[PDB]
């Protein structure tokens, strides 16, 4: 018997390299087919009508908002935008499986999590416009949302940096005996970053109650997954770090819900990380800065399920399409009319307390504007 | 001066420089995130089709990997032209640049080197880039002996400086002012040419004050010089530093010795910004000639904001006001 | 004024500060490479046995992970005291420090923060550390708004400054001069106390020249002041900067206004070193008062060498010579 | 059938999380037992006597050098040292399977590779002493060896940084149509770094002829593997990146040789990376700065084998011990008496050329030494 401290194994007397199983990878967990029918009753979560309607309406309201804000960006009303097309089911299905106080860390394409948590349309709009109502004070680019009240950590552009951070927050939760889980969303491209390796390893060695949720949509901007990795996606990486892993059909809200619900239950109970790789497809452009032509939908699937239960119909669909549009436009129009925040806000929150040298720079700007103000858009900014 | 030219904007001049390099150097390869289809700023359009998938290719999304990989290629003597998508994301590779690339030749007694590596990256403000698509990280690298940091102000300058970077026998970081990628085009030679590194350019001669900047800020100080002549009757010597390290101490000191006044401007934050190194050095060498304190007109000591961009940047009005006060001193 | 004291060397004063912190703050945790058994420099000895394995523990060998993890703990409001084994290895975490930690509060409009994070790391030359166990990376961090960078000169200073960093509501980087870990002991209060951040200390009053340094270099300039008094009859004001950012601009300027001369010294390389920011700022604020060019005596613009260390460091002779020349100017 | 671009798999209708099997990990390949007996005749490489004796003599010579240098550090004659106790078989066994021009990237505990490649004792000593004969010009700490002629890239302290670099060197070799492989050594602790993740992934996606060789010796300074990772060591991580992997008994020169020989053969022919995790135990202290107590052998095993072939005996053992001690002591004493290089070498090689401002600093030091020279060890350095 081998006595090496680094591994637990038996000896082998023949040379055999271990081959990866990529052609026949980890299977994709699916609850309902493309016609919205439950394939295996034992897997039905039997979520109540009100809950399933919330999943549907959250997904569709987000799609409505995306269409409007994407257009707003094309018109130059907002400086940037990133849509969530084809991925709405991964957001709402997973959010619905969490407790509303579970802390969320994301990448930038998980707005459905906030929508499900009832983040006001006014606040999504305020951040995109950088107006006075933005709790982010107009400092970050559009779609860089955050909400302390709804336990959603402010998004940041550097990819994967939130991964080891989510792990630290999960360790702190464990210590606090909170009975809370941390969920951390990222794309398959971000998974290539060194910080993903850091986070996955730390969560396992430090025994953290965290769910790693990977959105595998087939592309990282123009890069197909064939140029991103050569192993069996991201799910296959989990076991090597000692992390319980699973792959699910991201276009199936129920499969996503089921996997997230089980991962949460066990993560909290056992203080152990879980990895969920949700397979989808990035239907829209990577962003408003991208023209995807240069290189099975979650909403329709759930709609067919709803019809099958007698829970929706063409008339209700039409009325909701109308109401959602009115709601988004109302918030949109309000957001556009609001002034931007006071330019003085460019200097606060750098440190908790403003250093004297920083206040001197703030005063410098004030004096500058007193003399050269006509050359600045002062009329569009507060005070 | 340089044969047949062609109108090119800044991204086009970068593509021309890269095309020229791969044509004359068969070891040269270009790689990074999304470079195969032409790049997110179109800097590599057509190169893969022309030179092959083994020579212009995409890497995994991992900056530390990109630079480590580029260093390894350079260790074998092959030309490695790495791309970092935005200068803001060069930080994951800081360790590979500072502890490895910069120290490679020194630490091995010249047994090994990564002299054939060039890292190119979009840089500077872009109007709405906010915290992570607007940074100017040159001062972080200026404190690292062993690397060269170069920043051009135009398409003609970009092609000549980038070719000099690619050919230089030291690891180089070439920062491309992204706001200029599609700005005005200018005539650029289609065949290769070089512009020397560690040489500043006096683009406008003057006698009352010396103004120094780099990248897009050079265009701001050219405008300030015009405003100063018009409104104050002040003659400004306008200088493009071009190379951050090793910098052209001589050209700058020579100018200040004549004018007696210096104003340095950069988009990067003031504290620890490269203007402090220039100001300190100039004061050391030109103490007997300085008639006023040296002025630094820089970005504020904050992250780079989204909605507040117009108030954050060291614009022509901020530079002019500081110049006015310095002249009246 | 501080209650009962005990003779403690630097490593002991650090353990004392850490012990005091965990005692009064139940959320505090200490983590990093090899901290469980007491650390490679003995700074965490006895802490795990006293406070528990869940509060003083080892991480995998990954600096980007250590800082990202620490930031995450701090996001929840818990005190996170991360250790980076040698300041030379802080660079893999540069992105997490600069892009994340420093900008956390600002970018969220104060909805989230990591103010309760402190990163502590061994720093400075040690006689034989060479390129990777000798670095002084403060100037790299000085150009990043949002973090504080603090360096003590002795055991009493270290405990008070470290407690201030741990308690400060902003991410702090605390560099411990490793050559002092087992050097001479000094009286250190057993109970907790604080030394304010962003406050320099005039440790010796003088009228002819102002000398500025930090870390072990403060001891070098104290000796230079003694040499200048004895050999030239020059009266030096010796100042310990203590906090690199945000720095005590006022204390330094007030001194130079009185003396009219300034010499700044640091082990870190000259170019882009922090002395450039101090020199530039002093020249801007004390132009009318300066009798000579400001002197900077620093390490050379090279990597930190093994066999050549005695020739690399800005020792008392180098500083003294520069001072003699500045006085005779 | 699943249509997702990110993975190749079938659907599954039951929720099943993939568990790592760490208790029964990847088996450890062994060729000979602890008594030097060949366990399975078909696996015996039947290496010629001269070659096996070279493996044995390289290991013992390295061991003799380690003993002497370790003791010299304790005697205050060199400033630092790191021994290779217990890992001599991983070095020589792998080195013997490579072609002599295959490029090596290492960490610091692979000196036996250089020994096998006949790096002069005088040069190992020159580096440790930082003397005039050091090809590294006395700039790095002891044990940071490098050899252009023997294709061994200069060691650097930052852990794992050589991993993606080695991958880049392999890519360049592929392009040059070299018919060469790159081998890259690192410890289980260094494998936790983000650069390890970068290198493993790049090698697979970019199809590089590289062998990743992990020395898993149970500890990273004071850190046991239980605090370093939770998966089945490092070998289990390979497949997740699409890398052919194997685990071998590091205390068995023949298992190491066999695995390395096959990996090289296949890496060069197929342009694909290979991962070998060699299980061992760190017998000595981490370094001369560490005191281990605060937290079978490859040589005796091979010695047993030699005796069974009638290839060694006690007289030869005594003779070789005596001769190796003499060769090491002669190089050691000669190295100690050499001057250190000219202090001017402090300034060259920072850049290829010497920038005028750097030259100015060299001139400043020259002027300084003309006046204050008595306060410096000038007589010990070349002039
Ligand atoms: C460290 C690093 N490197 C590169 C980028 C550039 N970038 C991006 C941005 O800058 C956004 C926030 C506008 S998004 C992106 C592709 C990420 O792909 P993914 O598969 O992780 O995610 P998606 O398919 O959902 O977009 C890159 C390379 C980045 N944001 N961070
Ligand atoms: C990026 C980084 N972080 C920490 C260290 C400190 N360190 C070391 C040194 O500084 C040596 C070169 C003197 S060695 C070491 C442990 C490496 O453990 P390992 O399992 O990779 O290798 P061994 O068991 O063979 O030593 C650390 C953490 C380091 N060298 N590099
Ligand atoms: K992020
Ligand atoms: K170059
Ligand atoms: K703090
Ligand atoms: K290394
Ligand atoms: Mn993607
Ligand atoms: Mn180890």
């Amino acid at each position: 018997k081998p006595q090496f401290p680094g591994a637990s194994a038996e000896f082998i007397d023949k040379l055999e390299f271990i081959q990866p199983n990529v052609i026949s990878g980890i299977p994709i967990y699916r609850v309902m087919d493309r016609q919205g029918q439950i394939i295996n009753p034992s897997e039905d979560p039997h979520l109540p009508k009100e809950k399933v309607l919330k999943l549907y309406k959250s997904m569709t309201l987000l799609n409505t908002m995306d269409r409007i804000l994407y257009e707003s960006q094309r018109q130059g009303r907002i400086s940037f935008y990133m849509t969530n097309y084809g991925e709405e089911g991964t957001h709402v299905g997973s959010a619905a499986a969490l407790d509303n106080t579970d802390l969320v860390f994301g990448q930038y394409r998980e707005a459905g999590v906030l929508m499900y948590r009832d983040y006001p349309l006014e606040l999504f709009m305020a951040q995109c416009y950088g107006n006075i109502s933005d709790l982010g004070k107009g400092r970050q680019m559009p779609v860089h949302y955050g909400c302390k009240e709804r336990h959603f950590v402010t998004i940041s552009s550097p990819l994967a940096t939130q991964i080891p951070q989510a792990v630290g927050a999960a360790y702190a939760a464990k210590r606090a005996n909170a009975n809370r889980v941390v969920i951390c969303y990222f794309g398959e491209g971000a998974a290539s970053e060194g910080d993903a390796h850091a986070g996955f390893n730390f969560a396992a060695t430090l025994e953290c109650p965290i769910i790693f949720f990977c959105r595998n949509n087939g592309y990282a901007i123009s890069t197909p997954t064939s140029e991103q990795y050569r192993g069996d996606g991201i799910a296959a990486r989990g076991p090597g770090y000692g992390i319980m892993s699973i792959r699910v059909d991201g276009n199936d809200v129920f499969a996503v819900y089921n996997a997230t619900k089980e991962a949460r239950r066990r993560a909290v109970a056992e203080n152990q990380p879980f990895l969920i790789e949700a397979m989808t497809y990035r239907i829209g452009h990577h962003s408003t800065s991208d023209d995807s032509s240069a290189y099975d939908h979650p909403i329709s699937r759930l709609r067919h399920y709803l019809l099958s239960q007698g829970w929706w119909d063409e008339e209700q669909e039409k009325a909701w399409r109308k109401q959602s549009r009115r709601k988004v436009m109302e918030a949109f129009e309000q957001a556009e009319r609001k002034p931007k925040p006071n330019p003085n806000l460019l200097f606060s929150d750098v440190y908790q307390e403003m250093p004297a040298q920083l206040r001197k720079q703030q005063e410098s700007l004030a004096r500058h504007l007193q003399t050269y103000g006509e050359h600045y858009p002062l009329d569009h900014f507060d005070k | 001066e340089y044969g047949q030219t062609q109108k090119m904007n800044l991204f086009q001049s970068v593509t021309s420089a890269l095309d020229n390099s791969l044509a004359k150097d068969p070891t040269a390869v270009i790689f990074g995130e999304d470079v195969a289809f032409g790049g997110v700023f179109r800097c590599t359009v057509g190169l893969r089709d022309k030179y092959g998938k083994d020579r212009v290719f995409n890497t995994p999304l991992c900056e530390q990997g990109i630079v480590g990989f580029g260093i390894g290629i350079a260790v074998t003597g092959a030309t490695a032209i790495a791309e970092i998508q935005f200068a803001d994301y060069i930080f994951p590779a800081f360790d590979q640049i500072v502890n490895e690339a910069a120290k490679y030749r020194y630490r091995s007694g010249d047994l090994f080197n990564c002299g054939s590596l060039t890292i190119r990256s979009p840089w500077g403000c872009v109007g709405h880039g906010a915290l992570y698509h607007s940074q100017s990280p040159e001062a972080f690298f200026a404190h690292c002996p062993g690397i060269k940091v170069v920043i051009p102000r135009s398409p003609f300058q970009a092609k000549g400086l980038l070719l000099s970077c690619i050919e230089d026998k030291n690891p180089c970081i070439f920062f491309e002012p992204k706001i200029l990628y599609r700005a005005a085009a200018e005539e650029v030679p289609i065949e290769p040419y070089n512009i020397p590194l560690s040489q500043a350019e006096v683009i406008q001669e003057g006698s009352d004050v010396t103004l120094v900047a780099w990248g897009t800020q050079v265009h701001v100080i050219r405008e300030v010089a015009s405003m100063a002549k018009e409104k104050l009757g002040v003659s400004c010597e306008v200088i493009d530093l071009r190379t951050i390290i090793p910098w052209d101490v001589d050209t700058i000191c020579k100018s200040v010795i004549k004018t007696g006044r210096l104003l340095i401007s950069h988009e990067a934050p003031l504290t620890g910004g490269f203007a402090s190194e220039i100001s300190s050095t100039v004061q050391e060498e030109c103490f007997l000639n300085l008639e006023a304190p040296i002025s630094r007109v820089c970005g504020y000591d904050t992250p780079f904001p989204h909605i507040f961009e117009p108030f954050y940047i060291p614009d022509k009005w901020k530079c002019y006001d500081a110049l006015r006060k310095m002249i009246n001193y």
